[PDB]
């Protein structure tokens, strides 16, 4: 049965016209099946036999009894654009705990909604013959596979659930694709009655809902999750055992392993990723190293763990704690009651050209914060492994606007600290190294050195170098040769950057070397002066 | 209704909605449900692909739609009282409700399409579009132009002294009367309008002030010289020759260096050259106004408004508001609103900002503190060390104010 709902006015993109694609020829066996299938739809009021006046046409196909398959790629290419059919998918940690939740599959509902009569002509398709004129039809409802069907269907479903919603504010209905998830804290008999009120209501509008054979029941498979009444879990993850792995198998594997590091703690893929070096083909067989066998081995044990979370309780705190797993790597868990996580995560090692741990920390906070506002419409209380004084010292004197929402300190090592702090003023009684680096940027042959006020000096000849690198090496040497307290003078523009940012990690091996040196000193003061 | 059009070849805005907090979403739903009732907005379908972001600000919640994109794509329309910047005092008035009465071309409405997001993507957004002139839209003040003169003519004429300028939803009222008498003339206008705290002159431009040292050290000269060198891009007459000569050798960074008489003079000529803004800088309508902000720290911010590099139209300093201490993002938005407001007052257009903040950071929290009916354009940048050091040298009140 078709729905007595008004149509949405559709149009073809700017200027272009309906498709005129040629009908791929078929076997009597197939044409036969299509004729039958279509007769049914014509009967059901889904398609309409039309004449030759229609210059448009889309190719029809037969798959496996048989099933019709119309190819609208062309039409979709000429069909106007619609609203972003809700691109954001719901996360289990954001579903509110409910006494009862029911799933209502409103699938074949693409064929349940009317098509803008003005647009139906473009949907014309043709059933072959054994040759002679084939049988011609056009759709009277949203064609499965057509560009606007998803959006129009969802728009339609929304109008329909409008009254019911106003009449049952206790009840909550989620809309996702061809499905309705209806939940409430009503007594199970009451819930059931309202569900039936709804089926009947959707029915009223031409939307057949499941029968006892299609009805789904808990737990529910949701994008790799198993939703139970009082908790969710993740569908078991499978690691294919083999005695022969190709490049493709390994990447595939890394992919799944990477996804699991989010939920599971302890997943590693370094030795496995190592296997991808210099690969020549996807089918190429790569032998697993010992470390790789071990890795893959321990991971299997980790995935055999019962990792579960709980649902949202809008009346309790929303807490988010963070840890620094390693340099650039961060882990987090968002919970309300201790140990009962709503969700957990991990943030891949960002390889920024130059940054510091306190920065990366605030960046993690922000991602989590954005993520939270999306999932819960609120932003968490943060428990960060950084002292308030450490935060106070860095932020107030950092060239960039930065911030962290309400947070508290949690002493769960390793803590995030400042690896060093350039002196505010020159150091008294500290050697002063006047460093300098120059190089023929063309021949890439340069020299790096210094001259301290105490009479100490040095110069190094470097080949295959860049001016930036000589200047940087200049500084490295100074730090290297200086004592635990040094004053360094450079006309390097990049160093000017270090003075402002005071990075503790970067892309340059040189800078990294310098940072180690910087960290090691007890007092370092960097001064910049114009070149020449 | 007057038929409004997009600029030639310009298609409608299809900007995505940023996620909102539940609190803010509930608010907009209430606000919009009412507007719907009053036929100010109407729900739309999927056939409308356009979209403009929306959010809530500030006590109750106010709706604010980010039409920046639609404004750019909206056709142009057919004066700035340069006397506004001179008045001793000006008050800003929110005349946005004015537009709700005027209907909007039906053919243009689809472009005003906005969306109220839903927590955790559990349900689709609630799409609406406007029937009447919206707040924050370029065309609204434009269309309602004739009607705003009519209601203003009397008041203006009656007080041919007071100057009134209109920008977007705001009305800027400039006068010279004393406080009370001012607020009085304002309420007089209000009332007049209810039936249908800036000080421009006080904004003196501040000069750079080179440090005054009892005795200078090698470092003091190195820093002083770096700043001057750089600053030579603004004042070509600045010299650091004699200073750089005192900098010969390999002395301890802390060693005191006695200044020769040339260095003395050089610095003296330099101080004079800095006594006044550079000659030859004038505003150009054909060009964009640019606002650059540098975080100086300790709650201090320095900014510069200009259209051509090194040719500032204005420069300044902003100190965080009370109770804005732990929030960098808050201080900056408050700074933007203040700089943007002065810009409007002075030039009648908003400037584009160069914000020393990371895109993500700003976009996540700036609306929590925004309070203007308008929104300027912005880009995020990486402050050059020297530019910061330079404007940190700006002069300040003997005691205060
Ligand atoms: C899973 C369950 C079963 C029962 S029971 N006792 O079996 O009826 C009661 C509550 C729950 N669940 C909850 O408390 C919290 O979950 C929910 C709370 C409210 C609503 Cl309306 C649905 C759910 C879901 O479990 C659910 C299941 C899915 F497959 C997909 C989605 C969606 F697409 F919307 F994201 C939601």
């Amino acid at each position: 049965p078709i729905s007595p709902i008004e149509t949405v006015p559709v149009k073809l993109k700017p200027g272009m016209d309906g498709p005129k694609v040629k009908q791929w020829p078929l076997t009597e066996e197939k044409i036969k099946a299509l004729v039958e299938i279509c007769t049914e739809m014509e009967k059901e009021g889904k398609i309409s036999k039309i004449g030759p006046e229609n210059p448009y046409n889309t190719p029809v196909f037969a798959i496996k009894k048989w099933r019709k398959l119309v190819d609208f790629r062309e039409l979709n290419k000429r069909t106007q654009d619609f609203w972003e059919v809700q691109l954001g998918i719901p996360h289990p940690a954001g579903l509110k705990k409910k006494k009862s939740a029911t799933v209502l599959d409103v699938g074949d509902a693409y064929f349940s909604v009317p098509l803008d009569e003005d647009f139906r002509k473009y949907t014309a398709f043709t059933i072959p013959s054994i040759e002679t004129p084939g049988i011609r039809y056009q759709y009277n409802v949203l064609p499965q596979g057509w560009k606007g069907s998803p959006a129009i269907f969802q728009s339609s479903m929304t109008k329909i659930l409008e009254p019911f919603r106003k009449q049952n504010p206790d009840i909550v209905i989620c809309q996702y694709m061809d499905d309705l998830y209806v939940g409430s804290d009503l007594e199970i008999g009451q819930h059931r009655t309202k569900i039936e009120e709804l089926r009947q209501h959707l029915l009223r509008w031409g939307l057949t809902t499941p029968d006892k054979k299609h009805q789904k029941e808990p737990p529910f498979l949701w994008m790799g999750y198993e939703l139970h009444p009082d908790k969710w879990t993740v569908q078991p993850i499978v690691l294919p055992e083999k005695d022969s792995w190709t490049v493709n198998d390994i990447q595939k594997l890394v992919g799944k392993l990477n996804w699991a590091s989010q939920i599971y703690p302890g997943i590693k893929v370094r030795q496995l990723c190592k296997l991808l070096r210099g690969t020549k083909a996807l089918t190429e067989v790569i032998p697993l190293t010992e470390e790789a066998e071990l890795e893959l081995a321990e991971n299997r044990e980790i995935l055999k763990e019962p990792v579960h979370g709980v649902y949202y309780d809008p009346s309790k705190d929303l807490i988010a704690e963070i840890q620094k797993q390693g340099q650039g790597q961060w882990t987090y868990q968002i919970y309300q009651e201790p140990f009962k996580n709503l969700k957990t995560g991990k943030y891949a090692r960002m390889r920024g050209a130059h940054t510091n741990d306190v920065k990366q920390l605030t960046e993690a906070v922000q991602k989590i914060t954005t993520e939270s506002i999306v999932i819960w419409g609120k932003t968490p209380k943060f428990k960060l492994p950084i002292q308030k004084e450490t935060w106070e010292t860095w932020w107030t004197e950092y060239w960039q606007a930065t911030w962290i929402p309400e947070w508290e300190f949690v002493n769960t090592p390793p803590l995030v600290k400042l690896w060093y702090q350039l002196e505010k003023e020159p150091i008294v009684g500290a050697e002063t190294f006047y460093v300098d680096g120059a190089a023929n940027r063309e021949t890439k042959l340069g020299k790096a050195g210094y001259v301290t006020n105490r009479g100490r000096q040095k110069v190094v000849t470097l080949t295959d170098t860049t001016n930036q690198k000589t200047e940087l090496q200049a500084i490295y040497l100074a730090l290297q040769d200086s004592g635990l307290e040094v004053n360094i003078v450079t006309d390097s523009q990049y160093a000017l950057g270090i003075i402002q940012a005071q990075p503790d990690q970067s892309e340059s091996e040189l800078v990294n070397q310098i940072i180690e040196q910087l960290i090691k000193k007890e007092k370092v003061y960097l001064a910049w002066v114009p070149a020449h | 209704t007057v038929p409004v059009k997009l600029k030639p070849g310009m298609d409608g805005p299809k900007v995505k909605q940023w996620p909102l907090t539940e609190e803010k979403i509930k608010a907009l739903v209430e606000i919009c449900t009412e507007m719907e009732k009053e036929g100010k907005i109407s729900k739309i379908g999927p056939e409308n692909p356009y979209n403009t972001p929306v959010f809530a600000i500030k006590t109750k919640w106010r709706k604010l739609v980010d039409f920046r994109e639609l404004n750019k794509r909206t056709q142009d329309f057919w004066p700035h009282p340069a006397g506004l910047k001179k008045k001793k005092s000006a008050t800003v008035l929110d005349v946005g409700d004015a537009y709700f009465s005027v209907p909007l071309d039906e053919d243009f409405r689809k472009y005003t399409a906005f969306t109220i997001p839903s927590i955790n993507n559990e349900t689709p957004g609630i799409r609406y579009q406007y029937n009447v002139l919206p707040q924050g839209w370029k065309g609204s003040p434009a269309i309602f132009q004739s009607s705003m003169t009519k209601i203003l003519e009397p008041f203006r004429k009656q007080n041919p002294d007071i100057v009134i300028c209109q920008y977007m939803d705001d009305l800027y009222v400039g006068s010279d009367l004393e406080i009370g008498q001012h607020r009085t003339k304002i309420e007089e206008l209000r009332q007049h309008l209810l039936r249908w705290e800036l000080h421009p002159d006080k904004w003196t431009v501040q000069p750079i002030v080179l440090p005054e040292k009892d005795s200078w050290t090698v470092n003091d000269i190195q820093k002083l010289v770096g700043k001057l060198n750089w600053a030579s891009q603004i004042y070509p007459g600045i010299k650091v020759r004699q200073l750089c000569k005192l900098l010969r050798g390999t002395k301890a960074l802390t060693e005191v260096i006695p200044l020769t008489e040339e260095a003395e003079l050089e610095l003296a000529e330099n101080r004079e050259i800095l006594k006044e803004p550079v000659h030859g800088v004038y505003y150009d309508p054909s060009k964009d106004l640019i606002a650059e902000i540098q975080k100086q720290g300790q709650g201090q911010w320095t900014y510069q408004i200009y259209q051509e590099p090194f040719k500032n139209l204005k420069t300044g300093k902003y100190a965080r508001m009370r109770g804005a201490h732990t929030n960098d993002v808050k201080q900056l938005t408050e700074a933007v609103q203040k700089i943007t407001t002065e810009s409007i007052v002075i030039w009648g257009k908003t400037p584009k900002f160069k914000l020393p903040i990371q895109k993500e950071t700003w976009e996540t929290w700036w609306t929590e503190y925004w309070q203007a009916t308008w929104i300027p354009e912005w880009e995020f940048v990486n402050t050059p060390p020297l530019v910061k050091l330079w404007y940190q040298l700006e002069k300040e009140p003997i005691v205060g104010a």
